[PDB]
């Protein structure tokens, strides 16, 4: 396959993905979900494992680590402690709302993948983090729950296998940084949101010092159709190593802001074009788009034309696939002032352990808050990106390489904005 | 710990008087201020023999290696779980 | 604001606060989620439960907290003073929540903060007088192709105008309840202009499934 992008609605994965079907059981089951759960179950943690790997799934939380190769690591004998699937269901990420709809409007296939996820690494129950602000989804998702277990789908004798599994849902209280795994780990526990240290990895020691697996949302529901589909038809579509279909939310400047499944190496104008009906004012009215949410650094318009929305061509386009969240900019937009609100979003939403990020981030916002005003000089702007390459990997977690890579980014795409911008706040006000 | 490498050698601290008029420490020891510097021990004692002066010998304490884990701040059974990070 | 404790006399160790029975059993429903020995992992729930009871977290629901579960206090007050929903100071009954980053501040929410703020005379951290609204303004809060949007204490405000914002305040002040949806012309998410993909019936079970399954 050559060309990329025009889905039919017959391969979506998150069918119901608007509300207009029956998000119950009633409903679930009738588009395919819990269908053949206990024959995906009895054929064994290998198989699943198999059909995973070779469906070449990679992580949809926003790292692109291999799912098979990830969920693999879990395949390995106990020690006395209990084993964990724990979905990563915060989504703080500006841009980024497709989970929400995962949970509000399918939540059955958000279940049947924990099921088969835990089948598929030994995991004794289900701990879904839920975001604090998600407390109708995290009701929603409860009711569904409710509906799994009183059909005798979960809990004891999950779907009639011999085997027992449960699923929790913990709500969170409010913090971006405990989206990241760790970090999600220390908040199930009754902590402050503080991400570990890696290694150890959450496969060795994760919640409460057990074998844990933290997954995403939409890596964890597509799992059961990869189980059932087959893995060559989800390695069918997207590149070779960019394999499947993904959620894209397309929001800021476009006509209709709107989440939307799409094949993977689709390209960003015919995204934005169809989906979206095209940037407000038209695609000549384009001039930037952070092409997967705040923490990949933007593209100019030069790049949106040819560029394909998977992980690999957008790191060649040195920036990020992450959570696949299209925000459009468009001509009227201050985006120094956008990026510097950004910034402030990465330092109100830090959780301070480490020094460069505890530090720094409030300095870059700072920075950034006399760049949008101008009231600097230029030699502040090079200065400003060795502070984020002081940044950006002597961190804990990748929230300071997410709060440097902005920072980057713009620099690097209009730094002579920058510059005209402090040029005339001197000469206007001297 | 770069003040615990090299071995020196003192002399025990005679009387310290106040000065009677400006308060100051007075002393009478010309020795109070000799520290000297040796690289192993058996140099100190053989200075020490070479000289006459009777000499007494504190071993080098070193610290014992510790067994750090990270992971064992986050057991399963154990008591070092961390309470907070 | 402040993330030190000043003992006042309507918050202080001697305020009066426990659990109702019904919570208690919430509580019992709370703490058996988590394995044996690892209690203190139900302090986030539990102490959200103790900010649904009152409104608000004196420090004796903190107190209470380590109480039951037989935790330090100090790691219920990291956990108070950490997460941004534990509301330490007295809210008013609406806690109006608007998202302006960048997302919702592309989308004009600046639009929407000025007019809850001129529709109530306050402005951001400030609570009318009368107790009912607090308003502040909070980070990203997952709408964003909704954007821009409200939050108002279990409830999203989404796709708002300004005049949408205001006919909200109006049917908050009058005591009814308003309806947590886009106030534009589309349902939760969808495309505006019409539904672009899944309009083809979902074929449901048994299709596409791989053989020997
Ligand atoms: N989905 C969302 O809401 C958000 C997503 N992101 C994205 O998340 C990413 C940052 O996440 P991180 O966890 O810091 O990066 P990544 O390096 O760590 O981790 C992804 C997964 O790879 C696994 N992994 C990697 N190397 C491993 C090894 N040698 N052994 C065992 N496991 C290994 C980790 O266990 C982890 O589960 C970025 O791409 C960022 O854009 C960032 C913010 C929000
Ligand atoms: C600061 C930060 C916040 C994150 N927030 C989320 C999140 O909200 N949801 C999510 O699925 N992944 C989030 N991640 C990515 C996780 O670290 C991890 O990649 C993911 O949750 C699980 O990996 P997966 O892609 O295999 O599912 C975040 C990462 C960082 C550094
Ligand atoms: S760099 Fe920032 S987000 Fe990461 S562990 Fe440190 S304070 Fe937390
Ligand atoms: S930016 Fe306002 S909801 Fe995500």
């Amino acid at each position: 396959k050559t060309s990329f992008g025009s889905l039919k609605d017959e391969d979506r994965i998150f069918t119901n993905l608007y509300g207009r079907h029956d998000w119950r059981l009633k409903g679930a089951q009738s588009r395919g979900d819990w269908y053949k759960t206990k024959e995906i179950l009895l054929k064994g943690p290998d198989w699943i494992l198999g059909e995973v790997k070779t469906s070449g799934l990679r992580g949809r939380g926003g790292a692109g680590f291999p799912t098979g190769l990830k969920w693999s690591f879990m395949n390995k004998p106990s020690d006395g402690r209990p084993k964990y699937l724990v979905v990563n269901a915060d989504e703080g990420e500006p841009g980024t709302c497709k989970d929400r709809e995962i949970i509000r409007h399918d939540p059955h296939k958000l279940v049947e993948g924990c099921l088969v996820g835990g089948r598929a690494m030994g995991a004794r129950a289900a701990y879904i983090y839920i975001r604090g602000e998600f407390y109708n989804e995290a009701s929603n998702l409860q009711v569904a729950i409710r509906e799994a277990y009183e059909a005798g789908l979960i809990g004891k004798n999950a779907c009639g296998s011999g085997y027992d599994f449960d699923v929790f849902v913990v709500r969170g209280a409010g913090a971006y940084i405990c989206g990241e795994e760790t970090a999600l780990i220390e908040s199930i526990e009754g902590k402050q949101g503080k991400p570990r240290l890696k290694p150890p990895f959450p496969a060795d020691v994760g919640v409460f010092g057990c074998p844990t697996t933290v997954a995403n949302v939409e890596t964890v529901a597509v799992s059961p159709t990869i189980c059932r589909r087959g893995g060559a038809w989800f390695a069918s579509f997207g590149r070779e190593r960019n394999s499947g279909t993904k959620l894209f939310n397309i929001s800021g400047h476009v006509n209709n802001p709107c989440t939307v499944e799409e094949e993977m190496s689709v390209p960003l104008k015919e995204l934005i074009e169809k989906h979206a009906g095209g940037v407000t004012g038209g695609w000549d009215n384009l001039l930037a788009v952070i092409p997967g949410g705040s923490s990949t650094p933007l593209i100019p318009k030069s790049v949106c034309e040819t560029v394909l929305m998977d992980f690999d061509a957008l790191i060649q386009a040195q920036t990020g696939l992450g959570t696949a969240a299209v925000i459009v900019m468009d001509r009227s937009t201050d985006i120094v002032k956008a990026i510097a609100r950004l910034i402030e979003f990465y330092k109100h939403e830090s959780c301070g352990q480490c020094t460069p990020c505890r530090e720094g981030v409030d300095w870059m916002n700072k920075v950034m808050a006399r760049f949008v005003r101008g009231d600097a000089r230029p030699a502040e702007i090079d200065s400003l990106w060795e502070i984020s390459k002081q940044i950006e990997g002597h961190t804990i977690c990748a929230l300071g390489d997410g709060a440097a890579w902005p920072v980057q980014g713009l620099i690097r795409h209009f730094r002579p904005e920058l510059e005209e911008r402090m040029q005339r706040f001197a000469q206007q006000h001297q | 710990v770069n003040n615990t490498k090299k071995w020196k050698m003192e002399f025990d601290t005679r009387e310290r008087w106040e000065n009677p008029l400006m308060g100051w420490a007075s002393t009478a020891d010309p020795l109070s201020n000799l520290v000297l510097t040796f690289s192993t021990k058996e140099d100190a004692i053989a200075f020490a023999e070479k000289n006459g002066w009777s000499y007494d010998v504190e071993e080098r304490k070193v610290p014992k290696p510790k067994s750090k884990s990270y992971g064992a701040n986050f057991s399963w059974n154990k008591r070092t779980r961390v309470s907070t990070k | 604001a402040l993330f030190v404790h000043r003992d006042t006399p309507k918050n202080n160790p001697e305020t009066p606060f426990d659990f109702t029975p019904e919570n208690y059993k919430r509580i019992e429903a709370i703490v058996k989620n988590y394995p044996e020995g690892h209690k203190a992992a139900a302090v986030l729930p539990v102490l959200d439960l103790a900010q649904r009871q009152n409104g608000w977290l004196p420090i004796s629901a903190m107190n209470k907290v380590a109480e039951i579960l037989q935790v330090p206090p100090m790691r219920v007050y990291e956990v108070a003073t950490f997460y941004t929903m534990y509301n330490r100071k007295p809210v008013g009954k609406y806690h109006i929540q608007v998202c302006t980053t960048t997302p919702c501040m592309l989308r004009n929410s600046d639009s929407i903060l000025e007019a809850i703020q001129k529709k109530l005379g306050i402005k951001v951290g400030e609570t009318t007088p009368d107790k009912l609204f607090t308003l502040i303004e909070v980070e990203c809060l997952g709408a964003c192709v909704n954007a821009p949007m409200v939050q108002i204490n279990d409830n999203y405000y989404e796709d708002l105008t300004p005049k949408d914002i205001e006919e909200i305040i109006d049917e908050l002040k009058a005591g009814k309840i308003p309806k947590p949806g886009p106030r534009s012309g589309r349902f939760s998410c969808e495309p505006a202009g019409g539904l672009t993909s899944l309009t083809e019936p979902p074929k449901g079970p048994g299709f596409g499934v791989q053989a020997g399954l």
